[PDB]
Parts: C-alpha cells; sequence; structure tokens
RNA sequence: UAAGGUGAUAUGAACCGUUAUAACCGGCGAUUUCCGAAUGGGGAAACCCAGUGUGUUUCGACACACUAUCAUUAACUGAAU
RNA sequence: AGGACCGAACCGACUAAUGUUGAAAAAUUAGCGGAUGACUUGUGGCUGGGGGUGAAAGGCCAAUCAAACCGGGAGAUAGCU
RNA sequence: CGAAGGUGUGCUGUGAGGCAUGCUGGAGGUAUCAGAAGUGCGAAUGCUGACAUAAGUAACGAUAAAGCGGGUGAAAAGCCCGCUCGCCGGAAGACCAAGGGUUCCUGUCCAACGUUAAUCGGGGCAGGGUGAGUCGACCCCUAAGGCGAGGCCGAAAGGCGUAGUCGAUGGGAAACAGGUUAAUAUUCCUGUACUUGGUGUUACUGCGAAGGGGGGACGGAGAAGGCUAUGUUGGCCGGGCGACGGUUGUCCCGGUUUAAGCGUGUAGGCUGGUUUUCCAGGCAAAUCCGGAAAAUCAAGGCUGAGGCGUGAUGACGAGGCACUACGGUGCUGAAGCAACAAAUGCCCUGCUUCCAGGAAAAGCCUCUAAGCAUCAGGUAACAUCAAAUCGUACCCCAAACCGACACAGGUGGUCAGGUAGAGAAUACCAAGGCGCUUGAGAGAACUCGGGUGAAGGAACUAGGCAAAAUGGUGCCGUAACUUCGGGAGAAGGCACGCUGAUAUGUAGGUGAAGCGACUUGCUCGUGGAGCUGAAAUCAGUCGAAGAUACCAGCUGGCUGCAACU
C-alpha cells in the first residue's frame, strides 16, 4: 500500500527551507523559536 | 599476531519498546441496541 | 596568470595506490591529492612549475569522505563518537614525456 | 608572571625553555573563509552567474575595489506643455 | 465511426476462502469489472480549518475528521467516579 | 581500636516503637530540650525501573527443492569449488530516474546484529574505489505558478499587482567502435570523429537593435507503403564420427560481428518557379513579410528513412599453441556471404479523416532604425588557444527507496531472444538470475490447499454459497421483442490429429541472372532461377479420446428498479 511520505528532495526544501521560513515573518518566528531552543537543526535544509 | 580488534562499533545496543491501538469491531458483540 | 602563491598552495601530497602505481607505470599519470577548490588549469600550472614536467592534461574528481567511529574519554567516562571524515580532491596529471619523482 | 611548556582525548613523536624575547595571564592591535539583515543579479542557507573600473601578464589569464532598497539633502538633465 | 465489442499491460474492488497476538494497522489466493476514454500515469504548481475540496458518502484534507494538527489561555470546569 | 546503611539474634513497652550486640560496611552520626515540615502508602485500569507467569509453549515470514563429493575450519544442512536436480524468463533478467547515502571492491574478525549455526554477510575494523569540450547538471529560453522597484489597497501585520525576475515535468551546440580494473568508463587507452567560442593572418565586403517578419510550433483516430533492429534457413569455415541398435551423411556442434563520422541522394512528403513595377498594412522603415499588376519558363526548390561506398590491407573472431600460483594470463587466428521473414522502432512533426479545433519564449534565418563611415563590424579560408565547475561508486519492482522488521504490500521510464500461439496471454526454454537464513524425522485427530469418487442429482441452504460445468477456429442455423442499430456467439449443430496425392511445395508472396529500352544508374520493361508458403479436396491410418496439455463464454424463461458508459 501507498504510505504517506513520499519523499522528493525539490518539494521538501521549497516547503521547509531554510529560505522558505525566511520568506514570510511567521516562517521567521519558527526560526526564532528554534534558535531559542538551541535545536542543533535549525530546517531540514542539508 | 593477529591482534585485538577492541572496537565493537556495534556493541552499545539501543533498545526501545512502543505499540499502536487496534481497531476491533463489536457490533455483534452487543447485547442492546 | 595565477601567482606563485596559489600554486604553492593547490598540491597537497602524491597519492599511493595500486591504481595510481599502475596508472604511472601504463599512462605515464600522476596521482595527487591537491585542494578541493583547485581547478584543472591551477593544478596544470602548478605540477609545471614546481615539479619541473610538461603536462598533458589534468582528470580530476571529489572523494567524499567516510564517517569515522571511535572513543573519546571524558572524565573517567568512554563516549562514543561520530564524524565525517572531510572531503578532498584526487587529480589524475597526464605527463607529456617528463619523469617524476 | 615565570620554571616549566607544545588545550582535553594524550600515551607517544619531534621539539621549545630555565635570570630576561618558552608557555600562561591582561590592555591595545593584525588576520578574520562561506552562509546569514546579506546588500551586484539569482537561489532549493552555506551555492550559481555577472557588470564597471584600477593594476599585472609568460597572452593562457590573474589580483583588487565598487555595483541592494528606502528616507533626506545636493548637483546635473527634463514629458505630455 | 464508437463515453462500440472480446481480451493482456494498466486502473479498479463484486463473491468466497484464508488470515484476525496477520507475511500485512485492509493483504493473499481463486474467480470478477473497465480496458480510446466522463481513461490512466510521472513531474511541478494552487486551494487551509467554520476553511478547502467533494459525479454528494458527513466522503477526503499525512494510518486522525459532524470541524485537522501543534503550541498557548490552562492546573478550563467536573453537584460525577 | 570501626559512623551511617545492610543483615541476624536477644531484651523491652499498651501501641506507633525503643535498646543492646554478632556479621557486613568503610566515614560519618548525633543525647537532651526546643523549632520547621516535600513527615509515614497496598490499593487511585496511579508513575518509573527491575523481575515473574503463561513456557522452554506458539512461531522461525510465501509449498520454487534439493542431493552428493572435495576445501577451509575448533566446529559445516546453510560459506567456497565441482557435478547433478529444481524455479523465473514481458522476469524473479538487464539499464536508469526518484529516494538512499559508501550499502561498492579487497583484507581481516564473529561479541552484538542475521528469527538457527556461521568459517558467511548489506554486521565490526582497516585499506582502496567514482577520471568527461561531446552523458547529466549548471547555463540560454520560457509554462502553470511564485516573488515583485515604483503603484493601488489595507487599524498594524499585510493583500494584489506593473516593469521585471525566477520557475521544468517542455524547446537551445557537438563521440562512436574496440580494449582495460578487484572495484570507473561514450570519462582511462587505441583508432577514427565532431561542436561552439576567442584571438591573429589573408581575401572580399554594409554593417548595426530591449524594434519588424519568418521559424521554432505542436490534437485525436485510422490506413498504407518503403525500410531497419531482429530472427530463421542455406552457403562458407573450424571441429566431430559417437559408453546402447544405427550414424562419411540430404549427419552432429560452434562461428559467420564490425559503429559514429564523411560521400552519394532514393522509397516517400510538401510546394509552381524566376524577373520587373507599384503600396491606405507589419506602433518608424525596410531591399524582409503582406498585398496588387505585368512578362516569361512550369523541366525549380525544400525535406527525407533506408541502401551503397569509405571508415576498415583495421578491430573482433570459433579454436588452437604456451605458462600457471590452475586463479587465470600471454601468442596466433579460419570463414566472416546470400535468401526469406520482420516489428509496437524509423520515413512520419508525414498522409487521410473527425471535431471537442489541438503551449510559450529563446537559440536559428532575415529586414532595417538611431549610429558608424577609407574605422568598426560582416563573410570565407587558414592558424592557434579555450571548453571551467559540480555529478559519476553501489541498490534501484528492492534485504540499500516508502511500509517501526533482511516485512508475501507500494514504486515512474527503458530493452525484449527461440518453439507453439492472434498475442507483451499461456506452456516449455535461451542469455542471465535464483532455490525465498531454522533443520531432521514421523506419516494420529483436527485445520489449511488440492485430486478422485458407487447410486442419486439441489433432496443442501436464508440463497446452487462454494464447487462442478461451458469454453477455440471455420461453416450451417438462429425466436419473441425492437428506439431498426440491436436481441445474437441467441439457442442448436458438424469438421478438426498424422501420412500420401492433386502439387517430388499448390494459390499467393518475394524475386536473381539473362535480356530490352532510356533521360544511361539508388533506371525502366520483360523474364523466371532460387527462397517462402497457407487453405482445400480425395485416399489411407492410430488411439477410449485430434481446439487432446496450459489457455478458453454456462444457457434459456418471467418480473422490480435505474435509460445507457
Amino acid at each position: 500500500m501507498k504510505r504517506t511520505f513520499q519523499p522528493s528532495v525539490l518539494k521538501r526544501n521549497r516547503s521547509h527551507g531554510f529560505r522558505a521560513r525566511m520568506a514570510t515573518k511567521n516562517g521567521r518566528q519558527v526560526l526564532a523559536r528554534r534558535r531559542a531552543k538551541g535545536r542543533a537543526r535549525l530546517t531540514v535544509s542539508k | 599476531a593477529n591482534g585485538e580488534d577492541s572496537s565493537f562499533g556495534s556493541f552499545t545496543f539501543t533498545v526501545e519498546l512502543f505499540s499502536t491501538p487496534v481497531w476491533i469491531w463489536w457490533w455483534p458483540r452487543i447485547r442492546g441496541p | 596568470m595565477i601567482r606563485e602563491e596559489r600554486l604553492l598552495k593547490v598540491l597537497r601530497a602524491p597519492h599511493v595506490s595500486e591504481k595510481a602505481s599502475t596508472a604511472m607505470e601504463k599512462s605515464n599519470t600522476i596521482v595527487l591529492k591537491v585542494a578541493k577548490d583547485a581547478t584543472k588549469a591551477e593544478i596544470k600550472a602548478a605540477v609545471q612549475k614546481l615539479f619541473e614536467v610538461e603536462v598533458e592534461v589534468v582528470n580530476t574528481l571529489v572523494v567524499k569522505g567516510k564517517v569515522r567511529q571511535m572513543t573519546v574519554r571524558s572524565g573517567g567516562r568512554v563516549i562514543r563518537t561520530s564524524g565525517r571524515r572531510s572531503d578532498w580532491k584526487k587529480a589524475y596529471v597526464t605527463l607529456k614525456e617528463g619523469q617524476n619523482l
């Protein structure tokens, strides 16, 4: 059966990547929270 | 002469445990409706 | 033109392997480790100047590093660590007719 | 300030030093890759592609600087008219 | 010619059996329907929660849907256990 | 010279408890009287950790299957080598994209991982491995869409959008064949090519746009015809003469390969051509496009598979001859042709037809404007240089991806050999790849998946559920009803094998030499060698049975509902 995760690097980066987070102020607020928590990986960007 | 590896880069085996709730059908089970 | 300091930077080491030895003894080809950002023109100039040989052509590839695992002890306690070896660039330098080291 | 040092892992190796210019500590400097407001254009962060000058060249090319947007001010020029 | 016919790929899912701490959180085996079309499929894109989308079933919206998920108001309130 | 804590013993109080001291333990503990509380646990399907029980029980993950000999080893059902057997074969083979990220190859190890063992491994450790002007990305161009200077809106945040700028799943330049590594190859080597750009020299010259015009540039279906990939047979070459009757021949086995490029330009497709004059059009102007006249020849041009030549007296090549560590390496090397059959591939972005009327932009060709004028630029030849950077291992219908698993599931593209067959169905095979990581016995009930059953034949049951049955091709024949198409494969029948003859292989298909013409070769007409080859009829013949397996409609009658896909 087809499962929900159907990976694609281009779609991954376009949806949750660093430049996508930086494009809006809500996404920029996501990054600030993750910096405050001290996350080792800020985004899915790799 | 052979030596000793003394590494075992897989010696520490991390162990977990998790499960999932299971759907059961109860409709003829019923003593009612 | 490439300055001489750049040339003294771009060459890292000869690369030793049986593929390298066979290449040298078959095709007059020299295998080196080079700076990861060294272009083929830079490698050509560096070999031609620092080794005093005449170069036919340069072929390059990037080698991805592997994950290496070993332990470090930190205050009477051994902890397993993991990390990736750094990437490096390999040059296949074909010599016209000269003899190298 | 000094008889000890070259951070932990670290043993070792090769060395440095012993009144003073070894190491360590503080003030002031220098260097400070790439991404990131990121600002030369673009982009799927850490990558792709330039333009204009200045200088160099063994004619293959190379080095450096500048080039975002907005606000205010000034100079120049300047549509319907 | 054809939302034409029989029938593989391909797309479905009518019946039975098995399975039901499964090989599998919906499958397998034997049959079954469509198979040039209102078809099917890859790769991108757009629509966001009282909102979307729906050849309409309260269907589907990441194994969650008569109002998703995450975090917060929050130690809601609980004449009940 | 032994604190807390742990573990026994004795004593003691009405109780919560207290005291003493054996052992363990190895450094802390606290009279008394006050003071403060995270102050006392058996329960809350309480929370966390550890350990039981069922129990050495179920299970060990497709019923494709294994058996021996040798090797290594402490140990071999499982590893290696060999010989047999079995399974897939439009896949269970091969190559990728996506995704993964070293799983790749070599050496070592067997703790853990692997549903068993393990000497083995996609496991641990170490070392190695990815070579590009031509493949891909990047790059030029744009779709859907996104972002968007100014702008227009909006309590703020922000929304929309113009110029523009991004955005492939689409359009824009060029390499093939052999050889080679344990692991890469259109990347390395050998041979033979090609593209774009820069810069010089020479010769001849009108060049010059964010502008105009061409082009790129486009649907579905259907039907040829011409070919090729590929296959079969013959010829040729090399080998063979049979563990059991026969086998010097209408005998057996194997091989008969060769590319990009360059030259030629033919089956086919499209289109009249060439001059001259003129202009309310192409935001301006044009010699280009569009339009209108006139003359003169339609005998011109674009496009285009394949064949042929060359590439190539080269490469490869059955097999021999040597060495060997028996892995494998080295040397040499015959023939290398024809006929027939051929695609879903190519001509073909064609042709015919239909209506539902089938991207864009750049590269490319062309025209001029401003401008430049003996410059600069353009064209051609030659020379020379430059083509950077990143990817390249390996899996890829799967043990490397998505499913928590070495999970019977899911996953887009490409290739497609033989005999039967309409076929990419199906059966058996090739190349290639596998026997599915627990085995060994036994041969109870019962369960599962199947085979066959006397007599009966739906009596079963809610119900013919399930099973059994039917099943192909050709021909004959086929009712009511009907919207005239249907109903309809209605129903129901019959003939099917093999051998010989018609006919030493027929009808048909293909078609060589020979010959005739021509506009004189990739020509035309005639001819019929050779090859291939149904179907039918007559006669005979074997079996219980000739669509013999796999494969492959059950049929008919009356009604409800919904027209129908």
